[PDB]
């Protein structure tokens, strides 16, 4: 039923290889052409990634900042409402950003105030405008 | 196997089912009863069994059924035919034994044998014990034929056959036990040695040997599965099959190097579209840092917008940093596949200039083995008769394999130096033309009723005809003999005073320098007692040493051993021989092999007999006149000894059933 394994032998391969006097020459000179082809295109962008490599040379380590380790807290005062809509302007839906801003507010009281003070602090317009971006 | 059942098998016969020949002789027993056929057949494999035990002595008929009990022994015409259905086609009571009965004083019937080789003495022997008369012609000034051994001297050497391939079921095996051949086994070791002098590794001989049987195998698959067996309207030889097994495995190794490097590329790709990512990321990042430095530089108290400006450039420079942390895991995992795939690099070659050079002394041997280039050989048939190869050991005949066609000529009337130079047969019988072949003028006139062609078949095979056949053969036959292949392998016998090489193997090889030379000198035999050692030139070699002085063939044996055995130890040899089967007439070959668009049914008509037309037109269709044994026309064997005396025994009989008629057929 099968070959020898390892010995590979397909109906379209035999055939290839029988179709004129050279056929066999012809092609496994198109795989070692086909070969080198891919042998120095590897190595051409071995170089272009060796200088991506480089100008991240040092990483990001100067341009971090420390942790802001900061006890959550319940009451708003009115910098950081203040903060909030701000961050509303500039965040629209995306809470986890605004809890960031805020500091000491975790994103489910951040995304409560959006529904106690909507009609006070107007956000119904604040997120109206933050969506013509 | 053992009992009446091992019998069968030494006899080369199904022990449990009757053959075609039985159920010719016995078309009542076969088309009747079951119980019938296996009392039928114990009573042949009880009476093969009594003459293999003793095969020195005649197994007469009365013999036979004392030794058989009931309820076997109780129906005498039964074993009367089964015995003489034996006895006729040399089953028992051939080779050479001592006759219970003397042979009758009155001859019947004259037949005419041409050739004194094994095929020839055998009939021979055989229509002799039949009460025929019988006359061998025989060009050479020897008997045996392609059995040729050298003697001079202790010296001993084969220059012809000088293996047996193995008792299980061999005729032989009933030879030997009748003659004395001294019987040695062939140590199946050889190590094989570079063109440099120096022994393949174990690790090497084995890859590549492996390499060779499952090249094999792949030509099979070809053949068999994938009916990869014509091409451009010629047939496919073995050797294209090779070669394009050869390539097609080589064309798969690049195969996968252009998928594995396309790996590489593929990932590489990755990582750049990802430095590009982690370059403009750390740009957006640089930016970012100055801003909100700028912004954190405006000194409090600061109005809420402001201190917005800060808070927010650093949540959103923090955003892109742990964005350029989670990019650093991912180029820290691509840096790691190409680590893995740098270090897993398939197969560089799929042989190397030294692989592909033991791979050819792997060829050499086929090309040994089948006296000819594997680009002739039949890639479909080349082995069809691989299913009767017998059992046990290959041996040797340490004191030379001659000794058994002399055993086989003592009694029989042999014509020494008697060249046939025409067939003549006709409707009543046929005379036959030989010259002497010291002096060609001396001339004779053979009459017989018969005549057994035991004409090797490259001399068949030559143009213009060594022996003319009147009338000429039908395109039938000659078509046959065209179709067919006579192939040539040839022996360098080298005679010393020392023994220098290894006692204890008994064969070694040689490894050559190119394809085209794989089969000169190739392999060397120690096989005698005497320090002999014999050297084969295979393949497309044979040929063309055939032309080059003896003297320089024996320069290269001694440059090859010295590789081997060092400048030293190897001393000029005190006798040399070198054979030239091609050129000689007698023979023009060593032996035959399936070429290429040949198939065994050739095989089948050469020993097909031939019948003349009538003399007076009109009159009755006559009996067959010209027979014909020998290796070539042994379907199952070709190309041995065993094969050629099974023809031979073959004809003798069909000759006998013809002109003194079968009586055990009623």
């Amino acid at each position: 039923r099968k070959p020898p394994k390892g010995m590979f032998l397909s109906q379209e391969d035999v055939e290839a290889v029988s179709a004129n006097a050279t056929a066999a020459t012809t092609v496994l000179r198109q795989l070692d052409m086909e070969l080198v082809s891919v042998k120095r295109q590897i190595q051409n962008i071995k170089q272009t990634n060796s200088a991506l490599k480089e100008k991240l040379d040092g990483g990001i380590e100067p341009y971090r900042l420390p942790e802001v380790i900061q006890k959550c807290n319940a009451r708003w005062t009115t910098e950081e409402q203040l903060l909030a809509v701000q961050a509303i302007r500039k965040y629209g839906r995306d809470f986890q950003a605004i809890s960031d801003v805020i500091g000491n507010k975790s994103v489910v009281q951040v995304k409560n105030f959006f529904v106690n003070y909507r009609r006070r602090f107007n956000i119904d317009e604040v997120l109206q405008e933050w969506e013509a971006e | 196997p053992s009992g009446v059942e091992g019998a069968a098998f030494q006899s080369r016969l199904p022990h449990d089912r009757m053959t075609s020949q039985e159920a010719a002789c016995f078309p009542d027993i076969i088309s009747g009863p079951q119980q019938t056929q296996k009392v039928f057949l114990f009573i042949r494999n009880r009476t093969l069994q009594l003459w293999l035990d003793n095969p020195k002595i005649q197994l007469t008929f009365e013999a036979t059924l004392q030794q058989l009990e009931a309820p076997y022994n109780s129906d005498t015409v039964l074993v009367h035919r089964v015995h003489s259905y034996l006895e006729r086609h040399g089953l028992i009571n051939f080779g050479i034994y001592k006759r219970i009965k003397p042979l009758p004083t009155k001859k019947t019937g004259k037949v005419i044998i041409i050739g004194s080789g094994v095929s020839g003495l055998a009939a021979a022997r055989q229509l002799q014990s039949f009460g025929m008369d019988v006359t061998l012609l025989e060009a050479r000034d020897r008997v045996g034929g392609r059995v040729a051994t050298f003697r001079k001297g202790n010296y001993v050497a084969d220059l012809g056959a000088m293996v047996v391939t193995g008792l299980g079921g061999n005729p032989m095996a009933v030879v030997s036990k009748q003659v004395n051949m001294e019987l040695a086994k062939i140590k199946q070791k050889c190590p094989l040695y570079e063109a440099n002098g120096q022994a393949v590794p174990k690790e090497k001989d084995e890859m590549v040997e492996q390499e060779f049987n499952r090249l094999l195998e792949a030509t099979s698959y070809l053949s068999h599965q994938l009916d990869f067996n014509v091409l451009n309207n010629k047939p496919v030889s073995l050797g294209q099959a090779l070669e394009v097994v050869i390539q097609l495995q080589e064309k798969h190794v690049k195969d996968e190097q252009i998928e594995h490097w396309k790996k590489i590329v593929k990932t590489q790709e990755e990582l750049k579209e990802l430095l590009n990512k982690m370059v403009n990321l750390k740009e957006k990042i640089k930016e970012l840092h100055q801003q909100y430095k700028e912004a954190s530089e405006v000194k409090p108290p600061r109005d809420i917008t402001a201190e917005f400006l800060v808070k927010s450039k650093h949540r959103d420079l923090t955003a892109l940093c742990k964005e350029y942390d989670e990019l650093a895991e991912t180029q820290g995992k691509l840096e790691e596949k190409l680590q893995e795939l740098e270090a897993n690099p398939p197969s560089d070659v799929y042989l190397s200039s030294r692989d592909r050079q033991i791979l050819d002394w792997h060829f050499a041997n086929l090309e040994f083995a089948n006296a000819t280039p594997l680009s002739t050989l039949s890639l479909k048939h080349w082995d069809q008769d691989d299913d009767f190869e017998f059992t046990g050991s290959h041996l040797t005949v340490r004191n030379g394999y001659s000794c058994v066609p002399v055993a086989l000529a003592e009694g029989l009337d042999i014509k020494l130096n008697t060249a046939v130079r025409q067939v003549r047969y006709t409707a009543s019988g046929c005379e036959v033309i030989a010259v002497n072949t010291r002096s060609t003028s001396q001339t004779f006139i053979y009459k017989c009723d018969a005549v057994l062609c035991t004409l090797p078949l490259g001399v068949l095979k030559q143009q213009p005809p060594a022996v003319q056949f009147v009338p000429p053969l039908p395109e039938w036959k000659t078509s046959a003999v065209q179709r067919m292949g006579f192939g040539n392998l040839n022996k360098v016998v080298l005679c010393f005073d020392r023994v220098f090489w290894d006692p204890s193997v008994n064969l070694f090889g040689h490894v050559g320098s190119t394809t085209a030379s794989r089969g000169e000198l190739f392999l060397f035999w120690n096989l005698y007692k005497a320090p002999i050692l014999l050297a084969l030139v295979a393949g497309e070699a044979a040929g063309i040493m055939e032309n080059i002085s003896d003297d320089v063939i024996v320069g290269r044996c001694l440059a090859i051993l010295k590789g081997i055995f060092g400048s030293s130890a190897v001393p000029q040899p005190k006798e040399t021989v070198v054979s030239r089967w091609r050129a000689d007439p007698w023979a023009r070959g060593s032996y035959s092999y399936v070429a290429a668009g040949s198939s065994g049914n050739d095989y089948d008509l050469m020993a097909q007999p031939i019948t003349p037309g009538p003399s007076i037109p009109g009159a009755p269709q006559p009996i067959p006149r010209l027979f014909f044994a020998g290796e070539h026309t042994i379907r199952n064997y070709p190309a041995t000894v065993h094969g050629a005396l099974l023809s031979g025994l073959r004809e003798a009989g069909r000759i006998a059933d013809q002109f003194l008629g079968a009586m055990y057929t009623l």
